[PDB]
């Protein structure tokens, strides 16, 4: 689940999919386990430290590939600009979503 | 050679004179300085290296660690990238 | 602190005694070293 490859959907075929496993980014060793078992995401941003300028846009897209109780729509993320970009046009933690 | 711009010591010579107003002459130390001519010297050339170098994202033209030229500096989220 | 190309700082701020704190205010997480908080965002009007 750490790879690179071309997809396999009918127009996918020509995107690439860089894929990455949670389980091996190591993410719950870094705090002890007595501070709480419970470890869940709340927000993901993507950053491209591209040659990407101001007028260019970026085409991807970031989706989880697993099975999880997430509000439809909330199972993946578009990415624009590549600048701590994150799914929304705005960014608001506290909009009751 | 003087003018408003600046003004260069181009000619030095050294003379006597006789007692009759007769002048004797040695060879005079001519000099030359270089010229700033853009009206003559504008010469555009594309640049390719300096690849997305946006004056409205996160980058300068600085000099790092001591070099005498500037290179490309990128402020990102949690790291500055260079390129020397 | 000086950190490496992305690297992350952590830490847990916390209170060793006896106060009246609800549960989880007793204790804050440094995610980098930017003046950092408890929250994502600070805000000292959202009623909490």
């Amino acid at each position: 689940n750490n790879n690179l490859a071309f997809g396999a959907g009918t127009d996918t075929k020509t995107s690439l999919q860089a894929s990455v496993s949670f389980a091996d980014l190591k993410i719950r060793e870094d705090y002890p386990a007595s501070l709480g078992k419970i470890r869940r995401i709340k927000q993901i941003s993507v950053t491209l430290p591209a040659l990407l300028g101001p007028y260019q846009d970026v085409q991807a897209i970031l989706s989880y590939g697993d099975k999880a109780g997430l509000a439809n729509g909330c199972e993946a993320l578009a990415v624009s600009h590549g600048m701590n970009d994150s799914g929304q046009f705005q960014l608001d933690f506290n909009d009751g979503k | 050679d003087e003018s408003a711009i600046a003004s260069t010591l181009v000619f030095v010579r050294r003379v006597g004179h006789e007692q009759d107003g007769n002048v004797v002459t040695l060879p005079p130390l001519e000099l030359a300085y270089q010229d700033f001519s853009p009206r003559h010297h504008a010469h555009w050339q594309p640049m390719d290296v300096l690849a997305n170098f946006n004056a409205i994202q996160r980058w300068q033209l600085v000099d790092l660690k001591g070099e005498g030229l500037p290179g490309l500096l990128y402020q990102d989220k949690g790291a500055w990238w260079y390129r020397s």
